[PDB]
């Protein structure tokens, strides 16, 4: 199977045969050698990707709107220390209680596929997803996309999500590191790079012999 | 609080560790090669046994009364 | 005084352990089931079966004398 | 990866991990609850 | 003949064998049945020649393991440099070397550990260190934490490089056996490159960096105001301001006008009056001369280019009428067995380390090191212990070679065979020497004790009573003190201040060095040293010579190198193996080194170290009581152990409490070793039988059958815990005392 | 045909082969690692081509400044352009470390591709590059890729002219390697540009040689 690789001319590892979406044969350390760990890691990557997409949107779009003056949200770094309707610990406990149920259903489906597909209260709901990680149904798929029957058209959309989500993870890590290293918002960092690309960079802050 | 309460807490913890160790040994004893599991620990089975140790006093009294705690035919030397 | 009487109890029970182990296992053990044929005092039973240094009951006496001296000290 | 998991289950490695976790837990407890001589409860 | 020979991809890189604990051994690979398997696994791990029979695999494993040890050493050096860059008061110490105590370790506040963070000075709290890294860094010219951090990063990079090199040369490109046997090429490359080029590079660093920076520091310039090292290279005007001969460039070097460089390449003895250390210009001329000598020496042995000496012919040529075939057959032994090379190298390295200790206290090479008494004592004791351990290991691995790799076919009438044929005479004469030395020295001590107890001090072997002067040592001292006038006229002062002639060097109100008088007590103590050393040599040499056979056991070489006994027959044959001879030599080496370090500590505290005040009056730490109180065993017991242990036993509640804690713990561990040393295996096996019955009664017996430790393992555990306890006791005692009074 | 012994493995098929190998580095008996006989000629050619570029580019700006083509603000010696800031520095549109990062990115693409073609000869012309993978399939010898880009004029159409061109390339490359070493050493000893050194040796040949410059 000749598909594009992360490293042209190299050989795809045996455990990566190109079935999974976003499979460019990237596994230098061989962490996906064990098939069961491979399935666990597929699920972990999907979850980290979706969480990172949500986080990247919620980090970058509010800052852009604040910079444009449309909104007045604080910086994402300081939003933890703001005055909300309740003490955070209470909000954290509520969060833990709700994700207990959600994560428990997801965990039960990962461990034993096809075992939590029916609504426990009204038994006539019945999520209509057939793959682990893609619940389908009405709650998680109202518009019917992703339930199509076309071959390699599902792989296309799944690769789309996989790639926008990997980019989101890299972007979120970048936002965190940039906030820690240069004490300013990400949009100011972008405008600094755009103002003077040659000199406004990571080397601008440090003091080096050459410059 | 000087002696009795910490003593009870220690007795609970030590009984927990001893009971789960004994349970793991008993479960490993019937295996293809018990010594291999004796040096290389079966982590999932060990975790299951370790988690089941919360109610160790009840299980201990249960096996004491059920007659499955002690042995009667053991190796001895020339008396 | 509490701590010292407890150390003394340790010494007494340990010396008793050594001496009683020597007396009861004098006629034989798993490592050498026919010790009674070799008398009270003999050096060893050779390096076979893993090594049998200090195997007789005389050697238990020998070991317990050190613990007696330590306890009385 | 199966061989790595088997190696990580050996007695010295598991003992190191377990005792490191236990020592960390005790150290943190003594950091937040220091100088504890008698049990208040 | 000499060429690069390697094999491509010999061993595949995988984690499969990491899950097979005993893969390297054909008997251990089957798994454990008793608890003896674990000890056998951890005991046979790095004994490569017992696994396979071909020299190629052994050589490759040795090469890769040496790469690994190099990587570990690089990690250690990087750690020292980083911990000095971030957790030290090195800059404050640089400002005031004579009042700030060096410190590079800081403890966390958890369980009362706060008390260990002492007030070392410079607005800093931490553990005072005695490794002497501050003095070495100052001599190197380091004046900031940035340089130390850069060195730490470089050390980490080098550790990674060594790890990669080890992996490469084992798992990817392994050299062949013919590559390792190029001893002529190995000696040429190592002796020329590693030694001469390294010494030349260090001489270059000294001349171009260390001389100006230390010159400015000694003048009195504040460390923050001194220009950086590259400013003396980019701007030679500054270096010519300090040493004017740099203004001539390299023209005097190539025109052979070497006398022009006499202002920074000097030959002067003694110490710098400001810092109490050796002049760095002498260190420059001497690392340069060493570089030249080693570079000349490294072009001696024959290689692909015809010229040179051949070691085999040289060895086969030197033989005479007393020794039969002479040195014939040694080349094959030394190019065939790793153990013979290990024995020779261990012996030489241990002797060299002892020489390092002596020369380093006598001629302190670093600034402000002589007046830091704790550092001097620590360095001397440490490298002396290291040398003792290495010289014992030499005998151990020589006996291993004799048991395993010896071949009587190759050795017919050479030196080895003729040594093995007159061994009874050697051992007998050496036994007589040991007895004679022991009597006529320790009996002198006991005679002194008895005379002192009887109230007859006029019958003692003391300076005031019957005298025993060391006339030979006194003559050597006087001769070496008068060298700068007759036999080494170009020297300014003598090699060291310890010789009889000379004066006093004082730095910050403390004596750096001073002439060391030798009297009756010194005579007694060196002859004690001779006794202990000849006895240790007797034990180890008897072990090596009788390793293959004797009259008692004609076939000892069949039983192996490390076996417990050969049964209770023939009266009893316990400890007839060379391993047990090493086991006893370890105890006697401990005895010898302990006496040596006690002699050094007492003599220095009593006659050299001290405080000097106005008008040049010297007060010593113990007030010169070594000459009178060291001639008796009671004198030692009272005036050294009882008097000088007051600091370690009173250190509770201060920053020195850890030393008292470890003092007690070391006495404890030393006592604990006696239960392994004095007992036997059968008792513990029977006790374990009873305990196993107890565990069986509750269905909780282990699958791996518990077993008592083997006889050899019992001996090894006993000796290891014994040595650890004794050495740690001495460590805590010395450090507490010298940190308190130094 | 020159220099030292005919080592019995340097038969003469290689361009520039004269049997010069005193240390026997290219003996194929034990030939693992980077001392493989198939790697050393390629490495010689690569440091040689880079040395040709380096020598030409380190001597060009000073000569152009002396003639007058380029502004005298850019006629600085090679070591006063930014390689060694302690010696001399020039201000470009970016600081030298951003320039280094960009250079490492571009050279990383080029060099990792060239390496993959060396190790996997047929590759780099199979996967989809941005349309240029068609011209990037090196034909045969890794050191001589050719094609519509690397040889876009069509030299060496016949075998013999190609042999002459290969020999010429090897000699100019070795000469430039020695020239670059000379640039380094003369910069250390004299502190001026190589062209100034040439003019100094030409003006007073007897008093302006290495023996005079022993004092710096
Ligand atoms: C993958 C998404 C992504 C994107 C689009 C950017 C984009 C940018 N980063 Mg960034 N970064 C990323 C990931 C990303 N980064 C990650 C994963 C890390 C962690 C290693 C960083 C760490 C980082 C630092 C430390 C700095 C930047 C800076 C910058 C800006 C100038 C480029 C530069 O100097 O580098 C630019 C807007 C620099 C900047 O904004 O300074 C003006 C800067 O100082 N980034
Ligand atoms: C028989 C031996 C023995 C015993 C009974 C104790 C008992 C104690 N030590 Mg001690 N100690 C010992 C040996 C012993 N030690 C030795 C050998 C050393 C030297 C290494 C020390 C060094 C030492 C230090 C340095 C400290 C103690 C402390 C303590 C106290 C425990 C603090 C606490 O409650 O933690 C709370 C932890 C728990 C309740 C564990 C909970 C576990 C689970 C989560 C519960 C369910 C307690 C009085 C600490 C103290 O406060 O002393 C007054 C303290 O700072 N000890
Ligand atoms: C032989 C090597 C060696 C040794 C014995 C130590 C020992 C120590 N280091 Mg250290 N360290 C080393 C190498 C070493 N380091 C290297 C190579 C680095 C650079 C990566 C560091 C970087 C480092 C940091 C950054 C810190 C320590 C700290 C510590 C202390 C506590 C560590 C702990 O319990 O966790 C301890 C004294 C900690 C410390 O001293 O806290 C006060 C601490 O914060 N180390
Ligand atoms: C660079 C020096 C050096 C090197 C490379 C070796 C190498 C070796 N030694 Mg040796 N040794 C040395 C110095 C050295 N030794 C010194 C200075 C001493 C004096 C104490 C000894 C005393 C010694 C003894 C008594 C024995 C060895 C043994 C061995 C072999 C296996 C060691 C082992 O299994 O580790 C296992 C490591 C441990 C168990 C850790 C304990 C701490 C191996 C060839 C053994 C041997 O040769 O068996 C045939 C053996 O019995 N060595
Ligand atoms: C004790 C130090 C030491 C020694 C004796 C050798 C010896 C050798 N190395 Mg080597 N190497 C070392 C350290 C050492 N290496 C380190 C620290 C690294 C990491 C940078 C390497 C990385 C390395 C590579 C990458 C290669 C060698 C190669 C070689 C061989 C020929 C090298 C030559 O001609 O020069 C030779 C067996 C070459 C080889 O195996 O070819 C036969 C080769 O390709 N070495
Ligand atoms: C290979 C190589 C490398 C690494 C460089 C690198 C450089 N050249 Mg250059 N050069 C080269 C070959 C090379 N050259 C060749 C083969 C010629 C002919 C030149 C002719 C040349 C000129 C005429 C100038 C440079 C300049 C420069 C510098 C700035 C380049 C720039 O702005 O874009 C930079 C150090 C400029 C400079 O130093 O300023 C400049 O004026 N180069
Ligand atoms: C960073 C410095 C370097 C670190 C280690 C790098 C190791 C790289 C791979 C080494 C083996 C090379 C040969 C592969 C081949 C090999 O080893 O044996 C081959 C074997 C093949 O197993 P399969 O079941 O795939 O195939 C069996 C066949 O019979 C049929 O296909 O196993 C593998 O392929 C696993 C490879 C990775 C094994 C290690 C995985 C984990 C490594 C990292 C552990 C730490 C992770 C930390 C994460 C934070
Ligand atoms: C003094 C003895 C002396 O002159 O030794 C030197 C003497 C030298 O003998 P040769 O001249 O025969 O030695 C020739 C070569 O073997 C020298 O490498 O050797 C012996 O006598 C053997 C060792 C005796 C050791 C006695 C103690
Ligand atoms: C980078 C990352 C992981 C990177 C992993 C890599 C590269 C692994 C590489 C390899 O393993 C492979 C593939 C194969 C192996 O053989 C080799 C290696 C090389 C080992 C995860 C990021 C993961 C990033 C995640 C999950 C981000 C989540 C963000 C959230 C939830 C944000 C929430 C908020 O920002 C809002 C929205 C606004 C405010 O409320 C504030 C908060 C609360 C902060
Ligand atoms: C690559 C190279 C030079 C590259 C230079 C570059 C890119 C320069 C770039 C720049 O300058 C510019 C343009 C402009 C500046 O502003 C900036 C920089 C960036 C500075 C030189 C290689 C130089 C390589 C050299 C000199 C190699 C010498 C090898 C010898 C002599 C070998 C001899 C033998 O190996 C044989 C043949 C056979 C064996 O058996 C025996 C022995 C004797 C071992
Ligand atoms: C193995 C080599 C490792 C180190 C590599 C880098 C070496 C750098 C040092 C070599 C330069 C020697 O420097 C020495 O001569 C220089 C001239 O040549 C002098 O430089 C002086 O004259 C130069 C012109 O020639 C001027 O541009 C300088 O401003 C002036 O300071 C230095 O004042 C002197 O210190
Ligand atoms: S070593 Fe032990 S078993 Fe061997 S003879 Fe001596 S006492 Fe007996």
């Amino acid at each position: 199977n000749d598909r594009p690789l992360w490293f042209p001319g190299s050989k795809a590892p045996e455990w990566l045969d190109g079935s999974l979406p976003g499979d460019f044969g990237f596994d230098p350390l061989g962490l996906g050698s064990d098939p069961e760990l491979l399935k666990w890691f597929v699920q972990a990557e999907l979850v980290h990707c979706r969480w990172a997409m949500l986080g990247a949107a919620g980090i970058f779009i509010p800052e852009a709107l604040t910079k444009a003056g449309i909104l007045n949200t604080p910086s994402w770094n300081v939003a933890g220390d703001q005055q909300y309707f309740a003490d955070p610990t209470t909000l954290f406990v509520i969060e833990l209680i709700l994700f207990a149920w959600a994560e428990g259903r997801r965990w039960a489906d990962i461990v034993n596929p096809g075992c939590v597909n029916v609504d426990p209260v009204f038994p006539n709901n019945k999520l209509t997803g057939t793959d682990v990680g893609y619940p389908g149904g009405l709650w998680f798929d109202p518009l019917g996309w992703g339930q199509t029957k076309d071959a390699k058209k599902l792989k296309e959309l799944r690769t789309k999500e996989i790639k926008n989500g990997r980019l989101a993870m890299l972007a979120v890590l970048g936002a965190v590191v940039q906030a820690n290293y240069t004490h300013t918002g990400p949009i100011d960092n972008l405008l600094a790079h755009l103002a003077d690309p040659g000199h406004n960079t990571i080397f601008a802050l440090s003091n080096l012999v050459g410059k | 609080g000087e002696f009795v309460y910490p003593g009870l807490v220690f007795l609970y913890i030590a009984g927990w560790i001893g009971w789960v160790g004994r349970a793991y040994l008993i479960d490993v004893r019937t295996s293809k090669k018990p010594t291999e599991k004796e040096i290389i620990i079966d982590v999932p089975l060990a975790l299951r046994i370790m988690s089941k140790g919360l109610t160790w006093p009840v299980a201990a009294i249960g096996e004491l009364r059920s007659g499955k705690l002690v042995e009667k035919s053991a190796n001895i030397t020339v008396s | 005084d509490f701590l010292v009487h407890h150390a003394i109890a340790l010494g007494l029970h340990t010396t008793t352990l050594i001496l009683v182990k020597g007396a009861l296992d004098a006629r034989g053990s798993k490592l050498m089931p026919d010790k009674k044929e070799f008398g009270y005092s003999f050096p060893c039973d050779g390096p076979g079966r893993g090594g049998t240094c200090d195997i007789s009951a005389w050697d238990a006496f020998y070991l317990a004398v050190f613990w007696m001296l330590n306890t009385i000290g | 990866m199966q061989d790595v998991k088997t190696y990580l289950s050996t007695a010295p490695v598991l003992a190191t991990l377990w005792f490191g976790f236990l020592a960390g837990l005790l150290i943190e407890i003594n950091r937040f609850f220091p100088d504890a001589l008698v049990l208040p409860l | 003949e000499v060429k690069i020979m390697v094999e491509k991809d010999p061993v595949k890189t995988s984690f499969e064998k990491w899950a097979k604990p005993g893969h390297f051994s054909r008997t251990l690979a089957k798994g454990p049945n008793t608890t003896t398997w674990i000890w056998n696994l951890h005991a046979d791990a790095h004994d490569f020649d017992s696994h396979t029979n071909d020299l190629e695999e052994i050589s490759r494993k040795v090469f890769s393991a040496h790469f690994g040890q190099l990587a570990v050493i690089f990690i250690w050096l990087s750690g020292m440099y980083f911990h000095g860059a971030r957790f030290s008061n090195y800059e404050a110490w640089l400002s005031d070397p004579t009042h700030i105590k060096p410190s590079a370790q800081v403890v966390w506040p958890i369980v009362g550990q706060k008390i260990l963070n002492g007030d070392v000075g410079g607005g800093f709290q931490g553990i005072q260190i005695t490794s002497g890294f501050f003095q070495l860094w100052r001599a190197s010219g380091i004046t900031s934490e940035l340089q130390l951090y850069t060195t730490a990063i470089g050390g980490l990079i080098f550790a990674a490089l060594m790890l990669f090199a080890g992996w490469f040369h084992y798992h990817k490109a392994a050299p062949k056996l013919a590559w390792f046997q190029n001893v002529e090429s190995m000696l040429n490359h190592h002796l020329a490159g590693l030694l001469g080029l390294g010494s030349l590079a260090w001489a270059g660093h000294q001349v171009h960096v260390s001389l100006p920076i230390n010159r400015l520091l000694d003048a009195g310039v504040d460390p923050k105001e001194i220009p950086l090292p590259h400013e003396f290279i980019l701007n030679r005007d500054l270096l010519a301001q300090l040493y004017p001969s740099f203004s001539k460039g390299l023209t005097p070097f190539f025109t052979l006008n070497w006398s022009e460089y006499s202002d920074f390449l000097t030959f002067r003895g003694g110490l710098n009056p400001v810092t109490g250390g050796l002049w760095l210009t002498d260190t420059a001329h001497h690392h340069l001369a060493i570089a030249v000598l080693f570079l000349v020496a490294g072009h001696m042995y024959r290689t692909n280019f015809g010229i040179g000496h051949s070691m085999k012919e040289i060895l086969e040529a030197h033989k005479g009428p007393f020794t039969g075939e002479g040195h014939k057959g040694l080349y094959e032994i030394l190019t065939t067995s790793w153990h013979a090379q290990l024995a020779i190298n261990l012996a030489m390295l241990g002797s060299l380390t002892i020489i390092v200790a002596h020369h380093m206290y006598a001629m302190p090479p670093y600034p402000y090191l002589a007046t830091d008494y704790a550092t001097q004592l620590s360095l001397f004791t440490h490298h002396m212990w290291i040398g003792g351990f290495l010289v014992v290991g030499a005998a151990a691995h020589a006996a291993i070679f004799m048991v395993r790799d010896y071949d009587p076919t190759t050795q017919y009438n050479n030196l080895l065979d003729r040594v093995l044929r007159h061994r009874d005479a050697i051992i007998s004469h050496l036994n007589w020497v040991c007895i004679f030395l022991g009597f006529h020295s320790f009996g002198l001590y006991i005679h002194n004790d008895t005379m002192s107890a009887l109230g007859r001090p006029q019958d003692m072997f003391s300076d005031t009573a019957i005298q025993l002067q060391p006339v030979f040592a006194q003559w050597i001292q006087n001769t070496h003190a008068l060298a700068p006038s007759l036999t080494a006229p170009n020297a300014t002062a003598s090699t060291s201040l310890t010789w009889g002639g000379g004066d006093l060097v004082a730095v910050g109100g403390k004596v750096a060095l001073l002439p060391i008088p030798l009297g009756t007590a010194d005579f007694l103590v060196h002859h004690i040293h001779a006794f202990t050393i000849h006895v240790t040599v007797l034990i180890l040499l008897k072990g090596v010579l009788f390793a293959r056979s004797s009259r008692l056991i004609p076939d000892k070489a069949n039983l192996g190198f490390r076996f417990p006994c050969d049964g209770p027959g023939r009266g009893g044959t316990c400890q007839v193996s060379a391993w047990d001879h090493v086991f006893l030599g370890l105890f006697w080496m401990y005895n010898a080194i302990s006496v040596v370090i006690f002699h050094f500590s007492w003599k220095m505290q009593s006659d050299v170290w001290g405080s000097i005040s106005d008008q040049g009056v010297v007060t010593h730490i113990t007030g010169g009581n070594f000459a009178q109180s060291s001639i008796t065993i009671n004198g030692w017991l009272r005036d050294f152990l009882w008097a000088q242990a007051s600091q370690v036993i009173q250190s509770y509640g201060s920053s020195l409490s850890a030393y008292g804690l470890l003092f007690l713990g070391a006495h404890f561990v030393w006592a604990f070793s006696l239960m392994f040393l004095f007992s036997g295996r059968g008792y513990w096996q029977e006790l374990i039988e009873s305990i196993v019955w107890a565990h069986n009664k509750l269905k909780v017996a282990p699958a791996i059958q518990p077993r008592a430790l083997s006889i050899v393992q019992g001996r090894a555990v006993g000796v290891a815990h014994y040595l650890l306890g004794g050495i740690a006791t001495t460590w805590a005692f010395f450090l507490a005392r010298i940190i308190s009074v130094g | 045909f020159a220099s030292k012994q005919s080592l019995s493995y340097l038969d003469g098929t290689l361009p520039g082969d004269y049997g010069f190998d005193p240390l026997g580095l290219m003996d194929p008996e034990g030939a693992g690692g980077f001392i493989d006989p198939q790697w050393l000629p390629y490495a010689e050619i690569i440091n040689g081509r880079f040395a040709m570029l380096g020598a030409a580019g380190a001597i060009a700006p000073e000569v152009l400044g002396r003639i007058g083509l380029i502004p005298q603000e850019t006629a600085i010696p090679w070591f006063q352009s930014g390689v060694i800031p302690p010696v001399g520095n020039y201000s470009y549109w970016a600081d030298p470390y951003t320039l280094f990062v960009l250079e490492m990115a571009l050279m990383g693409f080029a060099e990792h591709r060239r390496a993959q073609d060396y190790y996997k000869p047929g590759s780099m012309g199979k996967q989809y590059f941005l349309g240029l993978e068609k011209f990037l399939g090196g034909s045969g010898n890794p050191a001589y890729p050719g094609g519509p880009i690397f040889n876009f004029l069509g030299f060496g159409k016949n075998e013999k002219e190609l042999q002459e061109l290969k020999v010429k390339e090897v000699k100019n490359g070795r000469l430039a390697m020695m020239a670059v070493l000379g640039y380094f050493t003369q910069a250390i000893f004299t502190g001026v540009g190589p062209f100034q050194n040439l003019l100094d040796h030409l003006a007073d040949p007897v008093h302006n040689n290495v023996l005079t410059n022993l004092k710096i």
